[PDB]
């Protein structure tokens, strides 16, 4: 668990998984009831505006 | 006016007249425990080995015979007889001593003392004719009430007050025995003398108390008097908590007995009555709220006349779930034929515009928790209707026909426990704009307020009736925190029992899409 | 010195009947009302209740009869003892009796 | 059968006159003549009666109106002691009582008819039993016989058998 928080801030976290949108999505479950932006800058995505 | 310079008659008859007031305010007491220890403890006294019968009565026995004998004589009108409501008075304080003596106050082994002082208590008393003299004093008079009958009933009360199953044989074995017709008459005939409150007698209750002064400041006989809206607020109450204590305990005799009679040549519903005076009273608090509805403030008279309200409606909700406690087929097919839903819809839709517009005051929260608490009842009522239920039934497809007729009350319920339980845990959440940890908290109440309106997710309305709910002077504390988001022991308790009940409604009754949507909501 | 308006109001603006319970009132209370008046007002009041309470049924504690009530008290218990009685004359009269002498203050 | 509110009903008459028994249906034009008739379709196999003319609708049903007050700032069924509200199909007009009336005991007379908005307190009628065998607060059947007081005019809603061939009055 440790060791994972590395990769997530990585902006090539998907390289061998097919599903290149996995960021997206856990933005759109978790945008409103955790803050959008919190959510978004502790899995990279910058400039997500 | 000085109290000098007064003649000194009047002086002398204000003084009797205070001193009277000052005179008793607690008296001797026991004196009746004294006075029953004494008769019954030596029934016989020197007996000289000479016993003509079986066993000469005692005094106390006697005195119960002449009683019997006295109500058994065959009149057209009862005489007062205040002597006999003095005895029917000292007999149940000597009765209900232990009733009225009764953390952790009490252990197991003073606890089973006190139950069998209480037992003694009344052993001294039913092993006569008590049972026999109070069924003959209720069948003497046959519509009239006074306070002759309501000693009776009180009476009554205290001799079954912990079930007294012997008492309730020994009842039966009489009634069964002599199957005479007049007892129910006259319960009946009680049952119709009963009152609920009016409307146009409240605005006479408006009236007379604008006058500035009558007589010296208020009149001194319309101030004690008071008058009333609810003319005998006790007797009603008396009269069904006996009705319940004769079918406190499981005994389907008279859960029957009650229904219809066998031996006795006319049948008269008790439960119809019952469910007639429960129409009334829905009506009556319906007419209540729709004529308060136009103002957003009660009066302190207006709460106790609804806490005095809810309180015979809970008597009344109490007996009914006496009677439906036992399996009891008879008596749930007739309230599954009877109008109990035409009341119950009307008591829903009440409930739940009550508890809409009564949310605001925070000054009223003690009567919206009897109303919660009332609720309660009424819904352990419910869950007690469906005991023996088939998967299919009828009762079960009752209850859904209620739903449905009564859709807009139950979402609305159900819609505002969605939402007070979905605030506590936004509360939690993170709330980073609210900023604020304090003791206080003190989100400044006014300044919270455009702060709290912006969510960006589910619900900004409800933080609004909670701001008014928080105590605010300065804003010192919305104190979100302190007085725990508000009756959560009272609400909480209203939300697992209405939980269970449609968990019970969704395992019986399978494959209705209408219930479907009551349960998605 | 001060506007004294409690007992102004109290004194000349209450009735009389108010007047003379408020000057009464919580008087057999022991420690409530201020301890308004003397003492020896209130200890007379207080001897006199005492008296009259000895005088009635009342213990104030804190075989043979010697006195009326009991006699009469025995005498219809050992009545209604001895033999069953047959006339309902007698026995409210008896009744009513023990109930005057066991009541008192009533 | 008790009925209920969004439903179409008629109201009818069923008078022993002239030794005859005669039934009467209030009619009422709408355009050209707010005034309400009567037509007897006793002859009903004879002559055809009026059927558009005579139609009536149920709006709503309130026990107790503080609707009234707001105002100066589903099917549900009837009971008896709510007051009703009338509704007329073809000129969509709500049926209601008129000050001005045709003087025949003249005190004691007013007409009924049609007015075309319901924001007056003329429009409301409250139902009573006309027997002992049904009570306050008992849903109201089919065939059961009703007597209809407006809550302003506060009158019978009377049918006039005084040497007139027929009218029908706020008496
Ligand atoms: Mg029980």
């Amino acid at each position: 668990g440790q060791w994972d928080r590395l990769v997530l801030n990585t902006p090539s976290f998907p390289s061998n998984y097919w599903d290149k949108f996995v960021k997206r999505k856990v933005l759109d479950k978790h945008g409103d009831i955790f803050g959008r932006e919190r959510i978004a800058e502790l899995l990279g995505m910058d400039l997500a505006s | 006016t000085p109290l000098y310079n007064l003649p000194t008659h009047r002086a002398c008859n204000m003084f009797l007249e205070s001193y009277k007031a000052a005179w008793i305010l607690t008296e001797d007491h026991s004196f009746e425990d004294r006075m029953i220890d004494d008769l019954s403890k030596a029934g016989e006294q020197e007996e000289e080995e000479e016993e003509v019968e079986e066993k000469k009565p005692d005094p106390l026995h006697q005195l119960v015979l002449h009683f019997s004998r006295t109500a058994l004589t065959e009149k057209s009108k009862l005489d007062e007889d205040y002597l006999y409501m003095a005895y029917a008075d000292i007999m149940a304080k000597s009765c209900h001593l232990e009733e009225g003596g009764e953390e952790v106050e009490v252990s197991f082994e003073e606890k089973e003392m006190e139950k069998q002082r209480l037992l003694y208590q009344q052993s001294r008393l039913h092993t006569r004719g008590a049972a026999e003299m109070v069924l003959q004093m209720i069948s003497a008079c046959k519509g009239e009430t006074g306070a002759m009958v309501s000693s009776t009933l009180k009476l009554g009360i205290s001799i079954l007050n912990g079930g007294n199953a012997e008492v309730q044989q020994k009842m039966l074995d009489y009634l069964k025995d002599k199957k005479e017709v007049g007892f129910f008459q006259s319960i009946q005939a009680l049952m119709q003398t009963c009152s609920v409150l009016d409307l146009n007698a409240f605005e006479r209750q408006n009236k007379a108390e604008g006058l500035g002064m009558v007589n010296e400041d208020g009149t001194v006989i319309n101030r004690q008097n008071g008058e009333k809206v609810m003319a005998d607020d006790e007797f009603t109450q008396d009269l069904f908590r006996f009705l319940q204590l004769l079918c406190e305990g499981h005994n389907n005799d008279f859960q029957n007995y009650l229904r219809t009679q066998t031996g006795n040549t006319t049948t008269i519903n008790i439960i119809i009555c019952t469910v007639d005076y429960l129409l009334r009273l829905q009506e009556s608090i319906s007419d209540f709220y729709w004529y308060y509805s136009g103002k957003d403030v009660i009066e302190e008279q207006g709460k106790r006349n609804f806490s005095k309200a809810m309180s015979v409606a809970k008597q009344v909700f109490n007996s009914l779930t006496e009677y439906i406690q036992g399996p009891c087929t008879g008596n749930q097919q007739s309230l599954a034929h009877s109008r109990l839903w035409d009341a119950v819809v009307g008591f829903l839709h009440v409930f739940a515009h009550m508890m809409m517009k009564l949310a605001q005051d925070s000054s009223q929260i003690e009567l919206l928790k009897e109303l919660l608490d009332l609720q309660k009842d009424m819904v352990v009522m419910l869950l007690s209707l469906l005991e023996g239920n088939v998967v299919n039934g009828m009762i079960a497809r009752q209850m859904v026909d209620m739903l449905v007729e009564s859709s807009s009350n139950v979402e609305m319920i159900l819609k505002f426990f969605d939402m007070f339980l979905k605030l506590k845990d936004i509360v939690g959440s993170e709330a980073f704009q609210d900023y604020v940890t304090d003791p206080r908290g003190l989100i400044s109440k006014k300044d919270f307020q455009k702060a709290m309106d912006s969510q960006k997710q589910f619900t900004g309305p409800e933080i609004q009736f909670l701001l008014s709910c928080s105590e605010a002077d300065e804003n010192e504390m919305i104190n979100f925190e302190e007085f725990a988001n508000r009756f959560q022991e009272p609400a909480r308790d209203i939300g697992f029992n209405v939980a269970v009940l449609l968990t019970n409604l969704s395992e019986h009754v399978p494959h209705d899409p209408r219930l479907r949507n009551f349960l998605e909501l | 010195s001060a506007a004294e308006t409690a007992r102004r109001t109290r004194e000349f603006r209450s009735p009389p009947q108010e007047q003379i319970n408020m000057l009464l009132h919580f008087k057999d209370e022991a420690d409530e009302e201020d301890c308004p008046l003397p003492e020896d007002i209130r200890q007379d009041l207080q001897d006199f209740h005492q008296d009259l309470l000895a005088h009635c049924g009342i213990q104030l504690e804190g075989k043979k009869p010697q006195s009326l009530q009991e006699l009469v008290s025995h005498m219809v218990v050992r009545w209604a003892q001895e033999d069953y009685v047959q006339s309902p004359e007698l026995v409210r009269a008896m009744f009513s009796l023990l109930h005057r002498q066991y009541d008192g203050l009533g | 059968q008790f009925l209920r509110t969004d439903d179409e009903v008629v109201l009818q008459c069923s008078a022993t006159v002239l030794k005859e028994q005669l039934k009467l249906c209030l009619a009422a034009e709408g355009f050209g003549n707010r005034l309400c008739f009567l037509e007897p379709t006793s002859n009903a196999q004879n002559v055809p009666p009026d059927l558009a003319i005579c139609c009536f609708t149920l709006e709503q049903s309130l026990s107790v109106r503080a609707l009234q007050e707001m105002l100066a700032n589903g099917h549900r069924t009837l009971l008896y002691g709510h007051a009703i509200l009338l509704r007329h199909a073809h000129s969509r007009m709500y049926l209601s009582c008129l000050t001005t009336s045709r003087s025949m005991t003249d005190k004691l007379a007013f007409d009924v008819g049609l007015q075309e908005d319901a924001t007056g307190e003329a429009c409301w009628w409250t139902m009573h039993p006309a027997s002992k065998q049904r009570s306050e607060g008992e849903k109201v059947r089919v065939g059961d016989d009703l007597i209809l007081v407006s809550v302003s005019s506060e009158r019978y809603l009377h049918l006039s058998t005084a040497s007139g061939e027929l009218q029908v009055d706020a008496s």
